[PDB]
RNA sequence: AGUCGC
């Protein structure tokens, strides 16, 4: 469920899990940057 | 592996080679045979195929395979020979100045190939051992590959000198039954001239004895080279206080003879030579002592330059760059030219605004007085640019030409 | 045996910063493989394994883990009770070969916020911190000892991560350089003539040259051989600089005894049939 | 209305014209950017003398 | 463009601070490519009037 | 006359004193991404097999 | 001087380079006016002039090194150099990376390289300054020494200190953005971002699907690499036009989702999903890559010398001296002399004495500072060799080098060009259908051109069975059927 | 030979055609043994242009016209 | 960037001799005795802190540090 | 990317073994070392202790490729003396060297200084 | 196409 989308300036989550339109609700903007995965991944120091 | 590189001048620039697998991205190639691909490292690719068949593979190794590219039927002389600084390392190497302790001769010893495993006795026994440079390179010279001659270098005498009695000088380099016997190596030598030492074990020992011979040499010499070291620094482009009045005051005696040239010209005092008109006979006058000038003050740099410098050393060794170059670092850059002739006045009669009109006088029209240490005045910069683009534009039309 | 050069030590000059000494009667390779092992056999413990939960910050997530990974541990406390991960049986890191830091913080303040070394903390106890103040009740106070700055934040950014330490030495990765400096000089003097100036006379005079403290200039002796080495060790202060030298001279040799075992295993195991 | 003309970046029809280091930090714009160039189809075209 | 020498590439004694000395590719485009000097500018044209 | 062929390699070059002259170093990912076609005999048969 | 004492006044007064127009002081000078004027180069001269040369000047130059362009100005000392040296620097300088803005964090530029630990030059000319390099720069400060030591860095290569690469050394993060539309596109036939499923899709290459968020798309952070499918784009097509089911499995719709190419690992930097101007749900994915300095990676000096780095040593066999300050990159001593770039060497001792006073160094081309010999015996003063040698020891056997080796600092640039890049093999690829030979770019997994050329050289061999193997059975081997009553194939 | 629905594994009947594009050859899964004839798009395959030029494009050997408006250009 | 912890060429520790150097400059303007009071003797070290660049603080202004 | 991992550097192969003896044949008594996984640290004090024997006619080591890690140790002695006997005995005169030398500085520290811990 | 690499 990509039910995040960090939007373009307020932030607040924007929960399009499905097949409506991307429009922040709230906040007027439609660019919707991507969070992060839950996943872990490693970075050796080196 | 047939491995090469385009554009493809010539048969040399297409060869077999074994495959050594190494870590990191990049082909690895032994240095000397940088040349007949005339390759750097600049960031220069290379690309390699790799036959399919044992029939394509005997066709490669028995045709292609590079010990037997080594002397070209181009021009019957090796077509790779010692390069760079292994070069120079050979020619600081073989000076007669050179010893070891048997600590360094040893380590030598070990990263030889075919070494016998018998230890030289040292040139010198008492007081304590040493062995010379000479001595130690015979080890790597094959069964008995014997030249001559092969002295030529800016070492000894335009050839009257060593007549002189054989005052062994010190510059002849003589080997007899594969041993060195005297006088230092270098691009004479070991470079690709039709006389070298690598054309004689090519010539003599066969192909392949003479490929581990390369690989046998510069393998040894730049081991050395790491105890010794190579650099170079501003103390190679300086000379000393004298050295320069005497540099300023030839450009001075050229500069007033010019003047001399145009009064002469502008009385109308001056006649034409034949075959030539006013102008030409100006201009070669002219020519001729700026020129003349130029290789005074360069044949005094020359003079000039210690024993111990590192930027004498590279010219001398002939490893890279040449005479004219030291003359242009120490002393003057000398004349620039567009299409053979002076700077054009692509203005009014002038070269750049800063100048009077008709000034034929050498700054204004062209020659540079200072050298490349003491930094080019704004207009002699842009001149030189004007120079150097030449050299720019040449490379692009003639690469196109030559290749049709 | 017969011919073994005894070596003789002398220390001229100590702080908790450097140390800077004098050997003498012994080979030039001794003085030299000694000076390879301080640089990179000293074993150390430094960042490893960086697993990063949040990163809000105006830097990207590997660019974070590296300037972490260069921030010195002191292992003060002997790195010897702490294996090596590949020798400890335990699955991937344990408490016996790993040690966890943790740094979590938020800018939530109209201010700056600058991220620094003691912000990061030792899960382990304080026998492995980082360098800021952990030890330093110092009279000699510097009103910062910050250690290091890991990254710069300004409201409403976030960072959260785990990191877990290994022993490990410099031949591997800089990060473990036990060293910040490490000079050496020998024959200073240039009586050996290992060196040769053209124009003796414009080179400067070292600190130890003092010996002709005459401006007659480097005298020759042809019979001569390389003797007093002189040395001055650095330490970057994840290690106190008596002890890396101590625990360089054991790890050679360990690492030397180990060659001759070996060796002898090659005749003890499966005989050897050189003749 | 006729029609679109592109704008040249930060020349006086731009938005950029005015704005102070503040402004265009805060609208996303680096202060240091030349500008002078077009941005077509999310593309930057600059012309050529 | 590729097959023809020409003047119109080689630096012109005219381009003393008014365009770069060197700064024109290593290419064939050598020379044909300048680059406009620092201090030099550009006329915006004005009527005669 | 000229056409582009397969078993091809490219990268930039770098010197190596130590390497003989007729030698060339290559890297991993060339070496085993390349392939030699070998024919199966009686008696290399079993280093074959191991490969 | 009193126009001056105006233009200091100008960080609080509305005074400008206008008014100094208008004061009539200054003009404006096209090329056909240029040259009819006399022009002095420089006050000094239009000063002392009494019967020096002439006295009918009409203008004087603002500043000679003025003459240069944008890139030409970077190159320290220009005219120590030799001139077609500066045009090599001049495209390199444009070819290194750096920062290139600052708001590069949020664009999405299809390709960039940005530099870690970039740092200002110690040696600058005065115009860098109204280039805001001090704010952008492009490279690093390196310890430089001019020496063959292994011969590994022989013919215009460099050995580097592999501690130094590791302590953080030129690295650099990598960005490639990779797009996609969804288009509505056809007639029937449509687009959906969605995440594909060997059940119901056409295509299915044995690339790995299962990365695939359910939305069809990537996650920022998440490990990617060479054969990795970051975007899952799906088109409905057929439709159902083959009568009957066509449903067994898979008919419903074919793949054609966008993966990895061209940046065969890194992380997922960002994923970010918007509209663009024609209104279709449209996708940006941003991928940062980290280079470390390895053998075959490009690098340059400001003064024209480009080399590989052609092996890395630990700090520990690095040569060494006094405090053991080893050099991070020894470039070969015969590179100088023939190519007489000796403004580099300028620029060392230039750098050895700014770096070691702490102030930064000026290399403006043209001044009275006779600058060689003062730089010099400021050198001495601080207590190095004069003229800025020193003598390094043997980082292997610990001994001493024979002779001193040339040491200090130097602007250096990591050039966009690395060797990870170009990389490239083939081993029996994708065919072509106008050819059934081998593809072309390496964008298509092509094979290399054994050109006309090549194929001339083969004959001078006399190795015909090798090109006939090339020209033949290695690319495109065919067999054809031929009438023997008449030659024609048909 | 005129029933492939992309089945062709001689030994036992297909389960599924796997595409290797990068070594350009066609696998099955449970076995292995090649069935080729390989063409990883045709569409991908015209991109034959890069070094050289490309956007007036000589290789424009096929001009698309947008036929799915009309009845065929 | 920010600054590199410990100086490329020898090894020395760095970042933390940054936030005190600011300061310095503030004070006494002599930049040679500003590192020279930090104890950055050798040059590289002080070349290390010598030529950096500040820029996290102009990145720091960008309304968001959250994307 | 083709680079090792850099651990490969010093750790042991499981299928490797430390050191390795062949006899030279171009010579009477002689032998050929191969010492794997070590670098010129160990290869350059080995030859130094060496040539100190007197008993000892040659000793060298070469590293032979940079970007593999091994050394050779080439050493040749005097027929009533193994060879092999001169290296065992070079090492351990070479611990020997080294504990005095650990034992003196741990005492010279030992000397009349404060902070030593 | 153009840019660009040698
Ligand atoms: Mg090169
Ligand atoms: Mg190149
Ligand atoms: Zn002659
Ligand atoms: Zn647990």
């Amino acid at each position: 469920q990509p039910m995040i989308y960090i939007c373009g300036e307020c932030h607040t989550e924007n929960e399009i899990k499905s097949r409506d339109p991307i429009r922040c609700r709230e906040c007027g903007y439609r660019i919707m940057y991507k969070k992060r995965t839950k996943r872990l991944v490693v970075f050796d120091a080196r | 592996v047939i491995f090469n590189r385009q554009p493809t001048l010539h048969k040399m620039s297409m060869m077999g080679h074994r495959v050594r697998i190494l870590p990191w991205s990049t082909f690895r190639l032994n240095l000397s045979v940088t040349t007949p691909y005339n390759a750097d490292f600049d960031g220069d690719e290379m690309n390699l195929h790799l036959p399919q068949s044992l029939e394509t593979r005997a066709e490669i190794q028995e045709l292609a395979m590079v010990p037997r590219m080594i002397v070209t039927p181009q021009s019957n002389r090796p077509v790779m020979g010692i390069v760079q600084d292994t070069l120079t390392a050979v020619r600081k190497f073989t000076k007669r100045d050179v010893f070891l302790e048997r600590g360094e001769v040893m380590n030598l010893l070990m990263f030889l190939s075919t070494w016998d495993g018998k230890v030289p006795q040292p040139a010198i026994l008492k007081p304590r051992p040493l062995w010379t440079g000479k001595q130690i390179f015979s080890l790597i010279i094959p069964g008995h590959i014997n030249c001559i001659r092969t002295h030529s270098t800016h070492p000894d005498d335009e050839d009257s000198g060593p007549y002189k009695h054989i005052s062994p000088g010190d510059t002849k380099v003589v080997v007899e039954n594969g041993e060195l016997i005297m006088g230092i190596l270098c691009k004479k030598s070991l470079g690709t001239s039709a006389g070298s030492l690598v054309h004689i074990s090519y010539l003599e020992m066969g192909h392949d004895i003479t490929r581990l011979f390369y690989s046998n040499i510069q393998t040894v010499i730049n081991n050395w080279l790491l105890i010794e070291g190579h650099t170079i620094g501003i103390g190679d482009s300086i000379a000393d206080s004298k050295t320069y009045q005497d540099i300023q005051n030839t450009i001075k005696k050229a500069k007033q003879d010019v003047i001399e040239v145009i009064e002469k010209a502008h009385n109308n005092e001056l006649e034409p030579t034949p075959g030539n008109t006013l102008r030409q006979t100006f201009e070669n006058q002219v020519n001729r002592i700026l020129n003349d000038a130029r290789d005074k003050t360069g044949s005094s740099a020359q003079k000039s330059l210690s024993e111990y410098n590192n930027f004498k050393s590279m010219v001398v060794s002939g490893a890279k760059g040449s005479k004219i170059n030291i003359s242009q670092v120490i002393a003057v850059v000398g004349q620039q030219n567009v299409e053979g002739k002076r700077i054009p006045f692509g203005f009014k009669h002038r070269t750049l605004p800063h100048f009077i009109k008709d000034d034929y006088g050498p700054e204004s029209r062209g020659f540079v007085e200072n050298s490349y240490l003491a930094g080019l005045t704004p207009t002699e910069f842009f001149f030189h640019a004007m120079g150097g683009r030449e050299g720019l534009i040449d490379t692009a039309v003639k690469t196109a030409e030559t290749g049709y | 045996m017969p011919y073994a050069n005894q070596p003789t030590v002398r220390i001229t000059e100590l702080t908790d910063e450097n140390v800077k000494f004098i050997i003498e009667n012994t080979d030039l390779a001794v003085a030299n493989s000694i000076r390879r092992v301080f640089i990179a056999e000293v074993p150390i413990i430094a960042i490893d394994w960086v697993q990063i939960d949040a990163n809000s910050s105006v830097l990207h997530d590997e660019f974070i883990a590296h300037r972490l990974g260069l921030i010195p541990l002191i292992s003060d406390d002997i790195v010897d009770k702490l294996q090596y991960s590949r020798d400890c049986t335990c699955e991937e890191f344990c408490p016996e070969c790993s040690v966890e830091f943790t740094l979590d913080v938020r800018c939530n303040e109209d201010q700056t916020r600058h991220v620094t070394s003691r912000d990061l903390i030792s899960n382990s106890p304080r026998v492995i911190p980082v360098t800021s103040r952990n030890r330093d009740n110092d009279p000699n106070d510097y009103v910062e000892q910050d250690d290091i700055l890991i990254v710069k934040l300004r409201k409403g950014q976030e960072l959260r991560l785990r990191a877990y330490a290994k022993k490990g030495f410099g031949k591997e990765h800089a990060k473990w350089n036990p060293t910040a400096g490490v000079a050496f000089e020998y024959d200073p003097d240039n009586a050996l003539r290992h060196t040769v100036y053209p124009k003796p006379e414009e080179w400067p005079k070292s600190e130890y040259s003092e010996l002709d403290e005459d401006e007659s200039q480097a005298p020759y002796d042809p019979n001569g051989k390389p003797e007093r080495f002189y040395y001055n060790v650095e330490s970057c202060g994840s290690l106190r600089p008596e002890t890396i030298v101590l625990s360089a001279l054991s790890g050679l040799k360990k690492k030397l005894s180990d060659l001759q075992t070996q060796l002898s295993h090659e005749i003890q195991s499966d005989v050897l049939t050189i003749n | 209305f006729i029609g679109k003309i592109p704008i040249m970046l930060r020349s006086t029809y731009c938005l950029l014209n005015g704005l102070t280091d503040r402004d265009l930090c805060e609208l996303n714009e680096c202060p240091l950017d030349p500008g002078g160039y077009f941005i077509i189809n999310g593309s930057e075209k600059v012309l050529i003398a | 463009r590729d097959g023809k020498l020409a003047k119109p590439r080689q630096l012109h004694n005219t381009l003393w601070g008014m365009v770069c000395p060197a700064e024109t590719p290593e290419g064939h485009a050598v020379g044909l490519v300048k680059n406009l000097a620092l201090m030099a500018y550009i006329s915006v044209g004005s009527q005669p009037s | 006359m000229g056409k582009r062929v397969d078993f091809s390699a490219r990268t930039v070059i770098t010197p190596d004193p130590n390497l003989s002259i007729d030698q060339v170093g290559v890297p991993r990912s060339i070496a085993a991404n390349m392939t030699f076609a070998e024919i199966v005999t009686p008696f290399n048969i079993d280093r074959l097999q191991e490969l | 001087k009193r126009h001056i004492d105006q233009l200091k006044e100008r960080e609080y007064n509305n005074y400008s380079w206008q008014d100094l127009v208008a004061s009539g002081v200054v003009e404006y000078i096209d090329t056909l006016e240029e040259e009819t004027v006399m022009l002095a180069m420089t006050p000094d001269d239009l000063q002392e002039k009494e019967v020096a040369y002439c006295s009918t000047y009409t203008h004087c130059e603002i500043h000679p090194s003025m003459i240069l362009g944008v890139c030409a100005s970077i190159i320290p000392f220009p005219d120590h150099n030799q001139s077609p040296r500066n045009t090599y620097q001049s495209a390199m300088g444009k070819q290194a990376m750096g920062v290139y803005i600052t708001n590069f964090h949020v664009r999405m530029d299809t390709l960039a390289h940005v530099l870690y630990y970039p740092q200002k030059p110690l040696v600058t000319t005065r115009s860098m300054e109204y280039l805001r390099f001090r704010e952008l720069p492009a490279g690093i400060n390196s310890i430089v020494a001019i020496a063959s030591y292994t011969g590994y860095n022989q013919e215009d290569s460099v050995i580097m200190n592999r501690s130094a690469v590791d302590r953080g050394f030129f690295r650099s993060v990598f960005y490639r953005s990779y797009k996609e539309q969804e288009s509505k596109k056809g007639f029937d036939q449509e687009e959906v971002f969605e995440k594909p499923t060997r059940e119901t899709c056409q295509g299915m290459r044995h690339a790995i699907y299962d990365k695939l968020d359910d939305d069809g798309l990537i996650a920022p952070g998440v490990r990617v690499s060479g054969d990795d499918v970051i975007i899952g784009k799906t088109v409905t097509l057929p439709e159902n036009e083959d009568e009957l089911e066509s449903t067994n499995r898979r008919y419903t719709k074919r793949d054609c989702s966008t993966f990895l190419r061209t940046s065969e690992t890194g992380i997922v930097d960002q994923v970010m999903v918007t509209l663009n101007q024609e209104g279709y749900k449209f996708c940006k994915i941003r991928v940062r890559s980290v280079r470390i300095p390895q053998i075959g990676d490009k690098f340059a000096s400001r003064h024209g010398q480009k080399g590989t780095c052609g092996i890395q040593y630990r700090q520990e066999d690095m040569p060494f001296t006094c405090e053991g300050i080893t050099p991070d990159i020894i470039i070969n001593p015969h590179a100088i002399p023939s190519r007489m770039t000796i403004g580099h060497l300028i620029e060392c001792l230039q750098g050895k004495v700014s770096a070691n006073k702490g102030e930064i160094g000026d290399a403006t081309p043209f001044n009275d500072a006779v600058n060689v010999q003062k730089i010099s015996n400021l050198l001495s003063d601080y207590g190095y060799h004069l003229r800025g040698n020193e003598v390094l020891y043997n980082g292997f056997t610990g001994r001493k080098i024979t002779s001193q080796i040339f040491i200090g600092p130097t602007y250096y640039q990591r050039l966009k060009h690395m060797v990870d890049d170009k990389i490239h093999s083939r081993a029996r690829g994708p065919i072509q259908i106008l050819n059934r030979q081998p593809m072309e770019g390496r964008s298509r997994d092509g094979g290399l051109r054994f050109g006309e050329m090549e194929r001339d050289c083969q004959i001078a061999h006399g190795a015909a069975q090798f090109l006939r193997e090339r020209l033949f059975e290695a690319s495109d081997p065919y067999q054809v059927h031929v009438c023997n009553l008449c030659g024609i194939m048909a | 030979l005129d029933a492939l629905p992309r089945v062709t594994c001689p030994n036992h009947p297909d389960a599924i055609l796997v595409e290797d594009y990068r070594a350009g050859d066609m696998i099955c899964p449970e076995c292995g043994l090649v069935v080729g004839d390989r063409v990883i798009d045709v569409g991908s395959e015209w991109r034959t242009f890069s070094n050289d030029k490309a956007t007036k494009d000589p290789s424009r050997v096929g001009d698309s016209q947008n036929p799915l408006l009309s009845d065929g250009d | 960037m920010i600054i590199p912890v410990r100086c490329f060429t020898c090894g020395k520790i760095v970042g933390n001799k940054w936030e005190a150097y600011l300061g310095l400059l503030q004070a006494e303007y002599t930049e040679g005795d500003a590192l020279d009071a930090l104890g950055l003797k050798r040059y590289c070290c002080r070349r290390m802190l010598l030529a950096h660049v500040d820029l996290i603080e102009k990145l720091l202004n960008y309304a968001p540090l959250e994307k | 990317m083709n680079a090792p991992p850099a651990f490969e550097s010093f750790l042991l192969f499981e299928g490797e073994k430390k050191i390795t003896i062949n006899k030279d044949t171009k010579v009477p008594n002689a032998c050929l070392f191969t010492i794997n996984k070590e670098d010129h640290t160990l290869g350059n004090i080995i030859k130094s202790q060496l040539l100190k024997d007197p008993q000892v006619l040659f000793a060298g080591y070469k590293v032979p490729h940079p970007l593999e890690h091994k050394i050779i140790i080439r050493v040749q002695t005097t027929p009533d003396y193994s060879p092999q006997e001169a290296f065992t005995n070079a090492i351990t005169d070479l611990i020997s060297e080294l504990s005095l030398l650990e034992e003196r500085f741990r005492v010279a520290i030992k000397d009349k200084q404060e902070g030593i811990e």
